[PDB]
């Protein structure tokens, strides 16, 4: 992946 | 009291494909604290897969409330995200149902 905008918390 | 596993349990829900379901656990992270942010970026993150981008707009701005410190940059930086993606597309449709093939929007006959 290339986010963390597409994680949650 | 709990809030990481109503974040935790729905943030594999997400990632599947159950968007809504996943939302579904999320609501009481915003509901144990309404007054936090990921409460709101992780109900946030599933409308726009859902596309209620309109209610993830609000979601996003709404968690900007609480970011007041630094356990919570985390998700200022996704309120920031989503937030944007979501307006930029609630209803952007330039191919919409605007097709006409028949009598005027208003005619008469007797």
């Amino acid at each position: 992946a290339d986010t963390e905008m597409e994680e949650v918390d | 009291s709990q809030f990481e596993k109503q974040k935790e349990q729905g943030n594999s829900l997400f990632k599947q494909g159950l968007y809504r379901e996943a939302v579904h656990c999320y609501d009481q992270l915003i509901t144990a604290q309404p007054q936090n942010p990921v409460g709101y970026s992780n109900k946030a993150m599933a409308l726009i897969k859902l596309g209620e981008y309109t209610q993830a707009i609000q979601m996003c701005q709404q968690g900007l409330r609480y970011t007041s410190t630094a356990e919570h940059v985390a998700i200022r930086s996704k309120l920031q995200y989503r937030l944007e993606l979501a307006q930029g597309a609630v209803g952007s449709v330039q191919i919409p149902v605007v097709e006409v093939d028949e009598l005027p929007e208003g005619y008469d006959r007797s």
